[PDB]
């Protein structure tokens, strides 16, 4: 499975 | 068509600041409750911000906020103080099902405005476990928390989560099964609090997941 990123903000 | 306002009326944004750095994400409101992304913690040693339609209201000290974490999902209950101003409590939630056909809804909260929207319909599937679920709803950084509902019967099935580097696939976290249940018997309630992750990237629902684009 691909790696993914949180969409949290800054 | 469907109103889909009694939900974005219960969005709220949080903003987490700790240790120099901040985590800023969306929950939903529900009676005492915020129902929110579990990464929300990457840190929990400093203040949380919460802003919704009834104003904003600020923790001075997280590692005391009570916590229910959802085991192996990027979700957390969080039981506001005593005396934070209570959210209905008309939301329905249920597990995501084979074929749901689902929207985003989001709100956006500026300094002299605000607004509320609601998406395209579109499809989405189980990745692996079913702990994350696949969809193509645009969403931008920051919207992680953002409710997933069920075009069907108004049901939040999700909250979003993740996408890939390249941002052509996003993954939105399931509700787990009697999830209604937790919200409504303290019994199955399991408060904790100074919860925090150690790490800038975790391993969830078969996907490794950095706190922010590599």
């Amino acid at each position: 499975t691909e790696n993914l990123y949180f969409q949290s903000g800054t | 068509p469907r109103d889909y306002n009694p939900i974005s009326s219960t969005i709220c944004h949080l903003t987490n600041e700790s240790d120099g750095h901040t985590t800023s994400l969306y929950g939903i409101g529900f009676g005492p409750f915020i129902i929110t992304n579990k990464h929300l913690f990457r840190r929990n040693n400093g203040t949380l911000l919460v802003q919704s339609l009834h104003g904003v209201f600020k923790v001075k000290n997280t590692t005391t906020l009570q916590q229910h974490l959802i085991d192996g999902r990027d979700m957390i209950i969080i039981r506001m103080p005593k005396d934070f101003p209570p959210f209905p409590q008309k939301l329905k939630f249920r597990e995501p099902q084979r074929e749901e056909r689902i929207c985003l809804v989001t709100t956006n909260f500026q300094t002299k405005s605000m607004s509320s929207m609601v998406s395209d319909t579109s499809c989405t599937f189980p990745s692996s476990d079913g702990i994350f679920w696949k969809h193509w709803i645009q969403t931008k950084d920051g919207q992680a928390g953002s409710p997933l509902v069920s075009t069907r019967d108004g049901f939040i099935v999700g909250i979003h989560s993740a996408s890939n580097f390249t941002n052509t696939n996003n993954y939105f976290t399931s509700v787990p099964k009697n999830f209604m249940e937790l919200l409504t018997n303290q019994e199955a309630q399991q408060w904790v609090s100074g919860w925090r992750l150690n790490a800038d990237s975790v391993l969830w629902g078969g996907h490794k997941v950095f706190m922010s684009k590599p």
